[PDB]
């Protein structure tokens, strides 16, 4: 072919992907890769740029990401704003974007017979109306101010803006209504014919492309050939930053910051080169391993043992082609924000330590095995954001090694990790430190989140005695991982095999569903388990007594945990309103040994003061920075206590935490463990005979050392969800005292949970989408959140809206109801084969097979704990949905203005349209819930 | 431990359609 | 007609039931005959009593309310008794103390053809909301399963276990 320049060998892929690979490299400079999967139901492509917000120009910050955001309203072939999203959504698919310094990443998936439809306009974006500019700037100004409170972004754009101004690392990458809109026309400039000669930055040599799909290399070879061989290349030279932007008068610094939450944080930062061309050795992700270690003789050991940190975190974090940095940040106890001297003073003594001993090729070794075994037995990742990995790392690494370079390591060289701990020295050090306690010590705001920080110059003193810092008998180096596994034989498929999860186990004591693996036959097992009794959901103070349970089993179970966690064997332990959830996920080599200490533990747990003081205080700290979640997500919260028979307020577990004692602990353990259920869910590479063992093996250890006895049948009490009246309409409202936007939350009710409401529902749901997307956020541009799609929850469903704006929730409510006219209007005129392509949409999105088998087993579990055990529910609710007709109009009259069945509640979180009844503004939650109805429960299968 | 993938704010979806 | 004419049993009872701020109409039967010769005995006596009702005179009827007006205001003998309607009307938490007389002034405006409409809504074998649910208890001996005509009823469905039985129906709200 003449327009292709080169052709790459093979692509070292893993012995366990049955995905074909074909890179190439184009005449343009475009490098493109490609992936054939014939079984794959949705087909997926991705384009990258390596520009980013780093060269946005001084006087326009937020250029690239104003021009990502502009990309998506139309091209010249075509014009129309969403007919890209709509082609997405009436095509079952998807699309996004996101925009790195030194990146801007854009990708989307389709169903596998429309790629070529979807690829020709997503490729007309890289080959500007007024109106969608005027429009979209309050989309930015949303965007920003949606991330105005949030801490890590204050904390970013703080230590971008303490460095070198005149480094473009100082811009701001996000942008603003004043810096996109305001500013350019204060100042005379055309922020669309920046756009234009902005669009001199996007050459084809810095562009890399990634097609996944069904069809062979050859054809898509042609496709990319064809759509990519026009774009025009102006070889723009890859932007480089050899200064860095921290400087000796930016060194030796200490920041004192006042967030948001409650919170008490300590950050270290050095200044190091670029390692990315290291990619073969990565010495950061070495000196991440040893210094942010866990495990015992770590720095987070001593840490926690003097009760000063909590959790600890430590690595390389990137920063340009031309400079890195290398961080160390920790969570501060009451006594650690005293003691911040020390706890820096424990870290150079780590990392004198690590200087002493010098590098260590078996530490080296260790890793580089372990990350060979987790990359070949690495699970099947979804098409969208695979795509988009790989063309965002395709620029930093040749076409052959672009799917093993991040995980790979083969040369062990130590000049380079010695140089780096060279570079790790008190005279390139910067300290920040976040804590409330700075509240009104502060001198500095911030220009663009207005943060309140203060600039001190650290003591040459405290510096020195940095430099003197001595060797620590309580720093070690950490011992052999006896966790790596070392057997990966598949057991072969019994020949009682069944395609979806059977009860092989139905006692008094426990409930065992159980499947061995047929699909993706890989050395891996997911172990569910939930342990009902009602001591767990009581009252708030039994509830707090729980979750502190297990946050200090967890916490005491973290540093001998983290060696099965770093061998790909991690759990997860979650309270939950019904009782414990434990689950164990990874290889099932030495699963059972690190499950039974789990219950060792459980059974056995002896609880520390300190720690438990601790951790109280912390888990008080989360209840109250509670108070500064988004408001959308307060909404959701609120109208989850609404819905919800039982349900006990953060205010509530608050009071009752100050009550809780060590004693009432102590009696409260196994005072729960003394009557338990168990319901579990082995799904994996395990065999039937090894799963009863497992679960038998559990249930002899809880007997022995707890003296658990089943739970009665008759206590098995399930939650009803609140029933709405006909025609009744409620508001509740409260105010964010956090963030100046407001948030709102509609949802309408519906009968029950059955195969036809649940096609109805989704159909619609399904129909609204892009028109609900489009209409509240595209055009009006009410707010940067704008989400609608339906809600289930004890067995009842429904529809919601739920909106993040500025304007009053009235008028956005107002709105909604008018496009529910507006959506009636259109399903109404609606031509059958629109109506029958939306069925095809919605059937290819539920149609679609789990790619890994944690998501296969959470749709088990999903089935599992709504009680409904429909494994087959995908084949019947489509095949019930490919036979319904244009019902949806009559389910729009009946349960969707003047419905006789309307259920509407709404949620208002404070910062033409038909007229609306007068709502029932709601005074107390019990009441509501004494004063209306319950729903029945889902009858099991 | 160690930092991982995009632990920063820096990850900027153009819209949030995915989550929950 | 169910103890004086027909003989079933010598403990028969009938009236209203309060319960959780719910109610309804219940009749209490015990007898030697089977509890479903019983009930088509009491359907039979409701028909009875619809065709009595829609014969039943004006003066009869006031006659009636005024009697059921004499019960309902019958003033309380000692103290254990006022304290018993008062604790009666704080443990409902409805604390309607003056419930006699507004229940009575409205029980002094019904009218025969409100009767009717409820027998006949609520009540009647046809009934749009009919909330029927009969408790039936076996003799000892009888092992595991001129009078008026009873009408045709449905099939009725057997309850198994009481848990499954609530764990599929909705709930009431309370009484504001
Ligand atoms: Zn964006």
């Amino acid at each position: 072919n003449p327009a292709i320049k080169r052709i790459g060998n093979h692509i070292t892929k893993s012995p366990e992907d049955k995905r074909e690979y074909r890179g190439l490299e184009l005449a343009n400079g475009i490098k493109v890769l490609l992936i054939s999967d014939p079984t794959t139901d949705k087909s997926s492509a991705a384009l990258d740029v390596h520009i980013g917000s780093l060269s946005d120009p001084p006087n326009i910050a937020g250029l690239s990401h104003f021009l990502q955001h502009m990309l998506f309203l139309g091209t010249k072939k075509y014009p129309k704003e969403n007919e890209y999203s709509q082609f997405l959504s009436e095509h079952a698919g998807s699309s996004n974007a996101f925009t790195s310094g030194e990146h801007t990443n854009y990708y989307f998936d389709v169903s596998h017979e429309h790629l070529e439809g979807a690829l020709d306009r997503f490729a007309q974006f890289f080959l500007f109306d007024e109106s969608a500019k005027d429009r979209e700037v309050n989309a930015v100004d949303s965007e920003h101010e949606k991330n105005v409170m949030n801490d890590a972004w204050r904390l970013f754009q703080l230590e971008k803006a303490t460095g070198n101004p005149k480094h473009p690392f100082s811009k701001f990458g996000t942008g603003n209504k004043y810096t996109l809109e305001t500013r350019p026309n204060q100042e005379g400039i055309d922020v669309r014919q920046e756009l234009l000669k902005f669009h001199a930055y996007y050459s084809s040599n810095l562009m890399a492309v990634v097609v996944l799909g069904r069809e062979s290399l050859d054809d898509l070879t042609n496709l990319v050939v064809k759509l990519f061989s026009e774009v025009e290349n102006k070889n723009v030279p890859l932007p480089e930053f050899p200064e860095h932007p921290f400087q000796e008068e930016h060194l030796k610094q200490l920041y004192k910051i006042v967030p948001i939450k409650d919170i008490r944080n300590l950050y270290v930062t050095f200044p190091i080169p670029d390692l990315q061309k290291y990619y073969k050795s990565n010495p950061g992700h070495y000196l991440g391993h040893l210094i942010g270690h866990e495990g015992p003789g770590s720095l987070l050991s001593e840490l926690k043992s003097k009760g000063w940190v909590n959790t600890l975190v430590g690595g390389q974090k990137e920063g340009a082609r031309g400079f890195m940095f290398f961080i160390i940040n920790v969570d501060l106890t009451e006594e650690g924000l005293l003691h911040v001297e020390d706890i820096i003073l424990h870290m150079f003594q780590y990392i004198q330590k690590l200087r002493a001993e010098g590098p260590q090729e078996w530490v080296f070794q260790e890793l580089k095995d372990l990350n060979a075994v987790a990359f070949r037995f690495k699970d099947k990742e979804r098409p969208r954001g695979y795509t988009s990995k790989i063309a965002g790392i395709l620029h930093y690494y040749p076409l052959e090694e672009v799917l093993t370079a991040e995980y790979l390591l083969e040369e062990f060289r130590p000049d380079l990790i010695e140089m780096v701990l060279d570079k790790l020295r008190p005279e390139n050090v910067r300290v920040a430190i976040v804590s409330k306690s700075f509240e009104g010590k502060t001198d500095r705001t911030e220009e663009w989140y207005g943060t309140q920080y203060k600039q001190e110059a650290i003591p040459d003193e405290v510096i020195k005695k940095w430099q003197n810092a001595d060797l620590n008998g309580k720093f070690k180096l950490p011992t052999k991982n006896e966790f790596i596994p070392t057997n990966f034989e598949i057991l072969p498929l019994e020949k009682e095999a069944t395609p979806y999860p059977a009860l092989i186990k139905d006692t008094a004591m426990s409930k065992l569903w159980f499947k061995q693996d047929d699909k993706f036959f890989l050395p891996k097992a997911n172990l569910n388990f939930e342990f009902f009794s009602p001591f767990a959901y009581v009252d708030p103070l039994h509830s707090n007594m729980a979750y502190l349970y297990l946050e200090l089993l967890k916490d005491s179970l973290n540093e001998y945990a983290y060696a099965a966690e770093l061998a790909g064997l991690s759990y997860d332990l979650q309270n939950t309103i019904y009782g414990m959830y434990l689950s164990v996920k990874g290889y099932n080599d030495k699963q059972p040994i690190l499950l039974k200490k789990i219950i060792e533990k459980m059974a056995t747990f002896e609880i520390d003061e300190k720690r438990f003081e601790i951790i109280k205080e912390a888990y008080m700290r989360s209840l109250n920075n509670f108070r500064a979640e988004q408001p959308h997500q307060h909404a959701m919260y609120y109208l989850r206590l609404l819905m919800t028979e039982v349900a006990w307020t953060k205010d509530e577990l608050k009071e009752a935490l100050d009550d809780v004692t060590l004693p009432r602990l102590k009696a409260f353990i196994p005072q729960l463990l003394s009557r338990l259920h168990i319901e579990a869910l082995l799904h994996g590479n395990i065999t039937k005979q090894a799963a009863l063992g497992i679960m038998q093996m559990v249930e002899d250890t809880l007997i022995e050392h707890a003296h658990t006895k089943p739970l009665l049948p008759s206590q098995l009490v399930r939650y009803r969800e609140v029933q709405l009246p006909d025609r009744g309409w409620f508001v509740y409202q409260q105010r964010n005292e956090v963030h100046n936007n407001s948030g709102i939350e509609i949802y309408y009710q519906t009968d029950m949970q059955s195969t036809s409401e649940n096609m109805f529902l989704e159909l619609f749901a399904q129909i609204i989408s892009e028109p609900a997307f489009n209409t509240l956020r595209t055009k009006e541009q009410l707010g940067y959140i704008v989400f609608s799609g339906p809600r289930r929850a004890n067995g009842i469903q429904g529809l919601r809206f739920i909106i993040q704006s500025e304007k009053p929730p009235h008028y956005l409510e107002s709105r909604v109801e008018a496009f529910l006219i507006t959506m009636e209007k259109s399903i109404e005129d609606m031509t059958e084969e629109a109506f029958q392509k939306h069925i095809q949409a919605l059937a290819i999105r539920r149609l679609d097979k789990p790619k890994k088998l944690s998501a296969e087993s959470a749709k088990y579990w999903g089935e599992i704990i709504s009680q409904q055990y429909n494994f087959d529910r995908d084949n019947t609710e489509v095949a019930y949905l490919k036979t319904l007709t244009k019902d949806i109009i009559k389910f729009y009259k009946e349960m969707l203005v003047d419905a006789p069945r309307r259920h509407k509640v709404s949620v208002h979180v404070l910062a033409q349209a038909p007229a609306l009844p007068q709502p029932e503004v709601i005074q107390n939650m019990t009441e509501f819930k004494r004063g209306l109805p319950l729903f029945p429960l889902v009858k099991p299968h | 431990g160690i930092v991982e993938q995009c632990c920063t704010s820096i990850c900027s979806l153009y819209q949030l359609e995915n989550y929950c | 007609t169910l103890r004086t004419k027909e003989q079933l049993g010598y403990i028969v009872f009938s009236g209203p039931r309060r319960a959780n701020g719910i109610q309804g109409l219940r009749f209490i039967i015990q007898s030697e005959k089977p509890p479903h010769y019983l009930e088509s005995r009491v359907e039979a006596f409701l028909i009875t009593m619809e065709k009595s009702i829609e014969d039943m005179t004006e003066e009869a009827f006031q006659k009636h309310i005024q009697a059921l007006a004499i019960r309902r205001l019958d003033k309380p003998k000692k103290l254990s008794a006022e304290s018993a309607k008062y604790w009666g009307e704080i443990i409902s938490q409805q604390y309607n103390f003056d419930r006699d007389n507004t229940e009575v002034a409205y029980l002094k405006t019904l009218t025969k053809e409100d009767i009717i409409k409820f027998y006949k809504e609520m009540l009647a074998v046809d009934a749009p909301r009919r909330h029927k649910v009969s408790v039936h208890v076996l003799a000892r001996e009888m092992d595991s399963n001129n009078l008026s005509q009873a009408p045709a009823l449905p099939q009725p469905e057997v309850i198994q276990n009481m848990t499954e039985f609530k764990r599929g129906l909705p709930l009431f709200p309370l009484v504001k």
